[PDB]
């Protein structure tokens, strides 16, 4: 059956923060994150599947990128092999450290090239002349509960941003139409693909930072592992696929501190119901783990829905959270760590 | 300024917007002629919220009729209240439906479409500030199913902050009055439950079993059907029209009926309905009201709260009540019934009180239920459907008109879990220990 | 002089204060018109009283009130109604469309787009007053205009007017009855916000008034115009010595002073014993005794919670009339003999006293009678504790499965908000059992 792994990682301060010398709110004790109020009146403990604790290298169980890929990202490429689908969730506000731990920089790399390049480099190893292993790649946004294609090249106009819909394939499950899928042979390629879509992806300048995140991402890689049937007659005949999904998710943006009217209202409420929904299917997935019958909401929500297959049945999913140990981020870091605890059990 | 639209698609749509529109201007004091003769001043308060304003202190209905064919329109003309309607805005073609879902979704109605938003946006334009929509349609046959659905799709677009109303007529478990229900039920369904804030299902037998049992009529034509249609019809919208102590209004009912967006589908009723002869041999009291409105025999959806739980109810009264009586009658309810309620909410009623009743009454009363009962009237059309489906029984003359086999399952699969959501809330399991 | 601005936001406080003004302009003279008819005696006087009513040259008396609803149903029947020539045609509706029982249009969506318009207002009464003291609110914790408006102006007036009291009389919500499947949301989100800025609210319920209502009065079918007469009555003892002559006199200061120890405890409740009929005005002598008793019986209390569970911190006792400080003496050591009225060990000093000249008015077509002598008790006590770990238990229940959420998150709001009030109820449940125990070193 499927559990989820919720994850947190803590970044260390920023040169500009310990220069500015911004305190420290969040502490740990191996096991359990806690965060304590520079008031010093309440204190609130998360406890999380697995703990990641990036503060200073100096520290035990210090929590660098080869231990972020071995401990959540590779047994679902693991499990891509078995012939199940994987889901990996990356959560987190603006200026915690979401794209050095998903993408990283040109050192240090995260979990998209990691995993990219073992990837190939393990089929590299077990392909024999009688399997064969090909991957199809694809890239898309979530605008407004409206899919979006990025890795399409937009001439410049109103906006080439076709609406394009979702549909249900009886055996397939959700899909999305227009989806303009690409080969790929090694992990340069997928840079190439990646960079032109985040490019075209949408941002706006509001108030927290320069750039924000205001969609989701989802970028799918399926596998189809052909291997041959000599009973008598050649193949064509056998394709155990897998779909192994890495979703970059947008922030909940609270209204009360941003006066937001307009455009980017209407964006922070359908971020706020997609991961509304996103916790609720979570919950129930864990629910169903633990033996309760339960019905997962897929329905209410785009993100849901089409990655149904992704995160249900024999799929295994996984989700990181990254925080800042910053007192002036204390109410980010809180909602985002109270987001990740409901769905630990 | 909490102004409405009424569409009115098809057959079923104009025959009940036709009794709708004589008791509304009845209780605002409109003649056929447009012009105000009554008595009070409250009347004239919030007129605007269904009627607009003309030269001579006439009122036009902001009425809008969508059927594609004459004989409902010469209906309309050739009737009681005709001469208030805007002829720019009696919509219509030629050739309807022909009982499909597809003709008035793909091919008819995408001729006519931009016909009636045109209308749409003329009187949603003048409004100061609107509050939603308003829809009367029988799935069941084409127009009102599939011109309706378009229509809904097709506003919330162009308003996805509004509310959109749709007040249906459902087919009926015994008797069938189209062959072809059950497919164009399930492509209803499947454009309401995503385009809707809150959907009030009606059947035709349960208001001949109300028109039988209770009003003791014996040869009930459908003037009388939409007459009780009507009264939860303006049920509803007294709030906003007439003052009251406890005010509401449709965002605030569709706050406190609707947990989840996807289970907006509500069992209508209203009392307090009797025969002529025993009138005289009962009393106008809010107890009687409450006995007569949760009674399973006074629904109009056809479908048995006993068999299911209330998840969350609604009661709009009108006259001059006590809240007193009403808190404590909606709490007996709770108590006495507590296996017909959920144990996650603990308050499962709304109150709204409203102090100018309907014209004859001392007092009156609508009932608003979200009930795991209505999974039943939807577990039977996936029966007849895929058995039908089975067989590709009536499915060429959908094909022919631009429609692939997998519109049908897409739909399908949302009504069987949309039953299955309702399903999740029926069976009362406790916890670890509390 | 002193100076008080009053503030009904929402259809419970404008149906508060139609009673509330009503009784005002009854106790000082005033036709609904504005006009007093006894302006004929001043040569000079004060009796065109400063406290409520701002006076005009032209011989016009002007209340010192701000309404809002988010819906114009409510405040349009006092434009169209007695009392339509008194109040400035600034009465602020902006209800193109109401909260609809959400807090998150009442914080945001729709409460703004008013509050400047409001606080342009109060700016221009605070202006015309010279020494004004306090802020009285009037409100409902389980609407949303109520719920989320006030939180707002709350936050607005906190930096504006800072050090000034803002008294909040709240229609508490009750256990079993209700109006609403979403009170339980709200009542917390407004805590959560306003805790940190009222320094006291007092709160009602309306069962107990019913229940008063049926065993005093003897009414047996109650409406909101019975209840709100009663509500004035409390409002009226509160701001009594601010406008006539008494022996014990009492500021607003006062209360934010003698019944809030700690900044976060400041939720007492509100009694008014003389709820008796013009019949059973007669049978009963209505001394200072009986009464005193009365208030601290747990059926006549205006909250539906039993004193007998919790611990008193602090209690005022406002009177009116013909009483004599013996009597109130005599009152509280008979009260402090008894063995079920248990206070803490830290507060031995207990009872606020005040007492006033002027006897209560009677409105015509009311259910009191004429008094000699009348009483308000407001108390705060532990046991409120209780009520509020039955709203947090609702709250979690309805929560766990992310009910009516996603309408708070499609009108501005967070996923988080609601843990973060939560978290703070639980530490207010905390912080009312730590003052319970026992001093011990
Ligand atoms: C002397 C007297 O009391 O006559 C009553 C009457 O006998 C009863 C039976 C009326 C009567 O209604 C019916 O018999 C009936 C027939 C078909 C379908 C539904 C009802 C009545 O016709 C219906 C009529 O109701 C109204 O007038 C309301 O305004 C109603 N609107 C209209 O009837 C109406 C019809 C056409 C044109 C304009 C207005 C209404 C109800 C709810 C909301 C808005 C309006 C009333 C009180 C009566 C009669 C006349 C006998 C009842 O009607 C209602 C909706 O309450 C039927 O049961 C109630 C109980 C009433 O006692
Ligand atoms: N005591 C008393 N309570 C009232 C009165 N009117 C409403 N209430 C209570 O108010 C609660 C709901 O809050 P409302 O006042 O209706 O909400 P609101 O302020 O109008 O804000 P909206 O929801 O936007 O209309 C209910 O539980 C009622 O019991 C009243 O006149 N007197
Ligand atoms: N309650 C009610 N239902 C009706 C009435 N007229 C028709 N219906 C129902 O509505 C359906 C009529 O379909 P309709 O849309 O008129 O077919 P069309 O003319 O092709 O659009 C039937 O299934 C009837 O059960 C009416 O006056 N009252
Ligand atoms: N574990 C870590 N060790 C060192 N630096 C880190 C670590 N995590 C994050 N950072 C720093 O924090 C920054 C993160 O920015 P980024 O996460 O890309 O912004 P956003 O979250 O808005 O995408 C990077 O510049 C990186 O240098
Ligand atoms: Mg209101």
């Amino acid at each position: 059956n499927s559990q989820v792994t919720v994850a947190v990682r803590v970044r260390p301060f920023s040169k500009r923060e310990k220069t500015e010398k911004a305190s420290q709110v969040v502490f740990t004790n191996g096991e359990e994150i806690t965060v304590e109020h520079p008031d010093m009146k309440q204190v609130y403990s998360f406890i999380y599947d697995v703990s990641f604790w990036s503060f200073d290298e100096c520290h035990p169980g210090y929590a660098s990128q080869t231990t972020v890929y071995e401990t959540l990202a590779a047994p679902l490429l693991d499990r891509a092999f078995e012939g199940y689908n994987t889901c990996l969730f990356a959560y987190g506000q603006t200026g915690s450290g979401k794209s050095y731990t998903m993408m990283g920089l040109n050192e240090e790399p995260g979990i998209i090239p990691r995993f990219c390049e073992d990837l190939f480099a393990q089929i590299a190893k077990k392909q024999t002349s009688e399997v064969s292993y090909h991957l199809e790649m694809s890239f898309f946004e979530v605008y407004n509960e409206k899919i979006h294609d990025l890795l399409v090249c937009k001439g410049e106009n109103g906006q080439r941003k076709q609406p394009l819909r979702a549909r249900e394939h009886p055996v397939s499950g959700p899909y999305v139409e227009g989806l303009s899928m690409n080969v790929v042979s090694s992990y340069s390629d997928i840079q190439s693909w990646l960079e032109l879509g985040n490019k075209q992806r949408a941002t706006a300048a509001t108030g927290m930072n320069d750039k924000s995140s205001r969609s989701h991402s989802v970028f799918t890689l399926v596998m189809t592992q052909t291997k041959t049937e000599v009973v008598e007659g050649e193949e064509h005949d056998h394709r155990i696929t897998s779909r192994i999904n890495l979703v970059d998710l947008a922030g909940s943006e609270r209204c009360s501190t941003a006066h937001s009217s307009g455009q980017r209202l209407k964006e922070g409420v359908s971020i706020n119901k997609s991961l509304l929904t996103l916790g609720k299917v979570i919950s129930a997935l864990s629910e169903q783990a633990n033996g309760k019958r339960v019905f997962i909401p897929y329905r209410e929500s785009t993100l849901t829905w089409l990655l149904k297959e992704s995160l249900g049945g024999n799929s295994k999913t996984a989700m990181i959270a990254t925080v800042s140990p910053a007192a002036s981020n204390i109410e980010e870091t809180l909602s985002t760590l109270r987001y990740a605890t409901q769905a630990r059990l | 300024m909490r102004e409405i639209v009424h569409i009115q698609a098809g057959q079923c749509g104009n025959q009940i917007g036709a009794k709708f529109w004589e008791v509304i201007s009845d209780e605002h004091g409109i003649d056929p002629t447009g012009s105000y003769h009554g008595d009070s001043d409250l009347q004239l308060e919030r007129i605007n919220v269904y009627y607009n304003e003309a030269t001579g202190n006439k009122y036009v209905p902001r009425a809008i009729l969508v059927d594609l064919e004459p004989g409902t329109m010469d209906s309309v003309r050739s009737g009681p209240f005709g001469q208030i309607f805007r002829p720019d805005n009696f919509v219509f073609g030629q050739s309807g439906a022909g009982n499909n879902w597809a003709k008035g979704h793909y091919t008819e109605g995408a001729e006519l479409v931009d016909s009636v938003l045109d209308v749409v946006r003329k009187e949603s334009e003048s409004c100061d500030c609107l509050q939603g929509f308003q829809l009367t349609h029988s799935l069941g046959g084409g127009t009102g199913s599939g011109m309706g659905t378009l229509l809904i799709s097709k506003i919330r677009e162009e308003y996805p902050d509004r509310i959109m109303n749709t007040f249906s007529v459902m087919p009926s478990p015994k008797v069938s009055d189209t062959v072809v229900e059950p497919y164009n039920a399930t492509l209803s369904v499947h454009q309401l439950v995503e385009n809707t804030d809150e959907t009030y299902c009606i059947d035709n037998e349960a208001l001949y079993d109300i028109c039988f049992r209770t009003l003791k009529l014996t040869t009930p034509t459908y003037g009388d059907l939409n007459h009780l249609v009507s009264a939860t019809m303006s049920g509803v919208t007294t709030c906003l029209r007439f003052p009251g102590q406890l005010n509401a209004d449709l965002r605030k009912l569709a706050v406190n009926m609707v947990p989840f967006p996807r289970l907006h589908f509500f069992m209508p009723g209203f009392a307090p309905l009797t025969s002529r002869g025993s009138q005289q041999y009962r009393a106008l009291t809010v107890p009687e009201l409450t006995q007569q409105m949760f009674d399973s025999k006074n629904m109009m959806a056809a479908c048995d709260p006993r068999h299911g739980r209330y998840l969350t109810v609604a009661a709009i009264f009108r006259g001059r009540m006590s809240m007193k009586e009403v808190d404590e009658q909606m709490l007996n309810v709770q108590n006495k019934n507590s296996s017909y309620f959920v144990e996650w909410i603990p308050n499962n009623v709304k109150t709204a009180v409203c102090d100018i009743p309907p014209r004859g009454l001392k007092m009156s009363a609508t009932f608003i239920g979200n009930s795991t009962a209505i999974q039943e009237l939807f577990k039977r059309i996936s029966e007849q459907f895929t058995a039908m489906f089975r067989r590709k029984a009536f499915l060429h003359w959908y094909t022919g008109e631009g429609m692939d086999e997998m519109e049908f399952t897409e739909a399908e699969s949302n009504m069987n879990d949309l039953v299955s959501e309702y399903q999740q809330y029926q069976d009362a399991t406790a916890d670890e220990q509390g | 002089m002193r100076e008080c601005i009053s503030i009904h936001v929402g259809q419970a406080g404008v149906q508060i204060g139609n009673a509330c003004w009503e009784l005002y302009c009854l106790e000082h003279g005033i036709q609904p018109d504005g006009q007093m008819p006894s302006d004929k005696t001043i040569g000079g006087g004060d009796d065109s009283f400063n406290t409520f009513f701002s006076e005009t040259g032209a011989g016009k008396h002007v209340p010192r009130a701000v309404f809002v609803d988010l819906e114009p149903t409510v405040i349009d029947e006092v434009r169209t109604g007695t009392y339509r020539q008194l109040f400035h045609p600034e009465q602020l509706i902006t209800g193109k469309e109401d909260a609809a029982n959400n807090y998150a249009r009442g914080h945001y969506t729709i409460g703004k787009e008013i509050i400047d318009l409001v606080l342009d207002r109060i700016r221009k009464l605070a202006d015309q007053c010279t020494g004004l003291q306090g802020f009285l609110v009037f409100h409902s914790f389980g609407g949303g205009t109520g719920s989320g408006f006030t939180s707002l102006l709350m936050e607005r007036l906190s930096v504006d007017y800072g050090k000034k009291s803002k008294l909040e009389f709240s229609i508490y919500p009750a256990p079993q009855v209700s109006t609403a499947v979403v009170e339980p949301y709200n009542s917390i989100l407004t805590t959560h916000t306003t805790l940190e800025h009222s320094d006291c609210a007092f709160m009602v319920d309306n069962e107990a008034i019913y229940d008063i209502c049926r065993r005093n009065l003897d009414i047996e079918r109650p409406t909101y115009t019975n209840l709100n007469r009663l509500i004035s009555q409390i409002v009226s003892s509160i701001t009594a010595s601010l406008r006539f002559d008494g022996a014990l006199n009492v500021d607003l200061t006062e209360f934010q002073t003698n019944l809030v120890p700690y900044p976060r405890i400041h939720f007492p409740l509100a009694t008014y014993a003389p709820v008796i009929s013009a019949e059973k005005a007669y049978h009963e002598q209505l001394s200072v005794a009986e009464i005193t008793n009365a208030c601290f019986e747990p059926a006549n209390q205006m909250v539906k919670c039993d004193p007998r569970h919790g611990k008193y911190m602090a209690c005022c006792l406002l009177y009116r009339g013909d009483v004599v400080p013996k009597d109130v003496n005599a009152a509280i050591a008979t009260i402090k003999t008894k063995r079920s009225i248990q206070f803490v060990d830290w507060c031995p000093t207990g009872f606020k006293v005040g007492i006033n000249y002027q006897p209560p008015t009677v409105v015509p077509g009311g259910d009191l009678a004429k008094v000699q002598r009348a009483v308000c008790m407001l108390s705060n006590t532990t046991a409120i504790a209780e009520a509020w770990a039955r709203l947090d238990h609702k709250f979690d229940l309805m929560y766990a499965k992310r009910a009516f959420v996603h309408w708070y998150v499609g009108e501005g709001m967070e996923e988080g908000e609601f843990s973060e009030a939560r978290e703070d109820m639980a530490a207010l449940e905390k912080d009312y059992e730590e003052v319970g125990v026992d001093s011990v070193e």
